[PDB]
């Protein structure tokens, strides 16, 4: 067969150790989920890092920098995101993984909800990808491996993520990925039905109004790996409806510089037939982790953050924001409480 | 090229989620 005796025994033991790690991780998650912080004047507001509202760099007045997310309650209501948003705070307080951004404080006032997270200073993968143009296959693989491990973790907790895209992946000071934005994350032991996500990254079963499951995240991983290695996504067009036509068609074309191993992996991730899509089969995530394109990946070394990253962003000190774009800076909290009943639990 | 078609699409910037 493909593996000799030593190799097969090593892989077997590695897979059983993953099961052991995940069982403990699910126990910690459920304990925190069952039994889950500050105020606006505790922080000096510095500048706006990104755009329901804005994310701002703040300095806690222990001197540490954080990214403070500000959500207008009326906006959350108008976009019908009330349950998605209360759930995002609950998920972020309860999970724990090296590639998931860490929530440190939460609170609210008359008009806004606030989530204070660790500041990830290296900027969005999106910016780096558009600037460099495309990532080499080893560079794309280093990032992909972190997403594989992160989805393996989240899916073991029965959480579907549903918003993978380079815009939602931050690069930290060591060049590793931080997943942000859990507004669409949900516990789904079986199926769920909400039409949500980003057009380029939607699995066909979402577009076709089906009940769907965590397999949509593995489709989205295929889209991400393709966009990282090509510089552009596998399905695009002027308007979303034409993008959906390409996604459901069952056809994908690849750049001539893609390796044969990469094309084979992507044809198995970007698989319209759910009975054939990697991540959705009897062997689960092992079909992905054991694929030839990942043969050089040391999964435990990635998890321990012992692999040298291909890209280390510029860090000129604490509070440096040079990796983020510039946005217009605004100041206001209403004298009356907005949407009090809808957000009582936040 | 496919890259030129990507530029022509107008969807090269940060992309919004559906609910926007
Ligand atoms: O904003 S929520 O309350 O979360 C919400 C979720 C789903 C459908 C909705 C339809 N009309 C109003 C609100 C809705
Ligand atoms: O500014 S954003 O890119 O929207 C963003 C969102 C959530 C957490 C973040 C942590 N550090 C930097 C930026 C962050």
């Amino acid at each position: 067969g493909h593996m000799g005796n030593a190799a097969a025994a090593k892989k077997g033991s590695e897979q059983e150790s993953v099961k052991e790690f995940l069982a403990k991780a699910k126990e910690e998650f459920l304990k925190k989920w069952e039994s889950p912080t500050a105020q606006l004047d505790h922080f000096d507001r510095i500048k706006t890092l990104g755009t329901f509202g804005r994310v701002m760099l703040v300095k806690h007045k222990t001197g540490n920098h954080y990214a403070m997310k500000i959500l207008d309650k009326q906006k959350v209501v108008k976009l019908k995101q009330i349950e998605h948003t209360l759930n995002e705070k609950r998920i972020l307080q309860a999970v724990n993984f090296p590639f998931l951004v860490k929530l440190e404080f939460s609170f609210k006032d008359n008009s806004n909800l606030y989530m204070v997270m660790e500041y990830v200073p290296g900027g969005e993968m999106f910016s780096h990808l558009r600037r460099i143009g495309r990532f080499s296959e080893p560079h794309a693989r280093f990032y992909a491996a972190q997403i594989v491990l992160t989805f393996e973790y989240l899916h073991s907790l029965d959480l579907i993520y549903r918003d993978l895209k380079p815009e939602n992946l931050l690069i930290d000071q060591q060049g590793y990925i931080q997943v942000t934005d859990f507004g669409f994350a949900k516990r789904v032991k079986g199926r769920t039905w909400t039409l949500c996500g980003t057009p380029e990254y939607l699995a066909p079963e979402i577009i076709l109004s089906k009940g769907y499951n965590k397999a949509v995240d593995w489709w989205a991983l295929g889209v991400l790996i393709y966009e990282m290695a090509a510089g552009y996504p596998p399905f695009f067009a002027d308007q979303p409806i034409q993008i959906y036509e390409k996604i459901v068609s069952g056809k994908v074309r690849f750049p001539s510089h893609f390796s044969s191993d990469l094309k084979d992996l992507l044809r198995n991730l970007l698989q319209v037939d759910l009975t054939k899509r990697f991540g959705n089969l009897k062997n689960g995530v092992n079909d992905i982790k054991n694929h030839k394109w990942f043969a050089t990946t040391d999964w435990i070394a990635i998890y321990q953050r012992k692999v040298e990253a291909p890209f280390i962003p510029k860090f000129k000190g604490p509070g440096d924001t040079s990796n983020f774009d510039d946005y217009e800076e605004e100041e206001r909290v209403s004298i009356n409480e907005k949407c009090g009943k809808e957000f009582t639990e936040f | 090229t496919t890259y030129a078609d990507f530029i022509a699409s107008g969807r090269t910037g940060r992309r919004n989620a559906i609910h926007d």
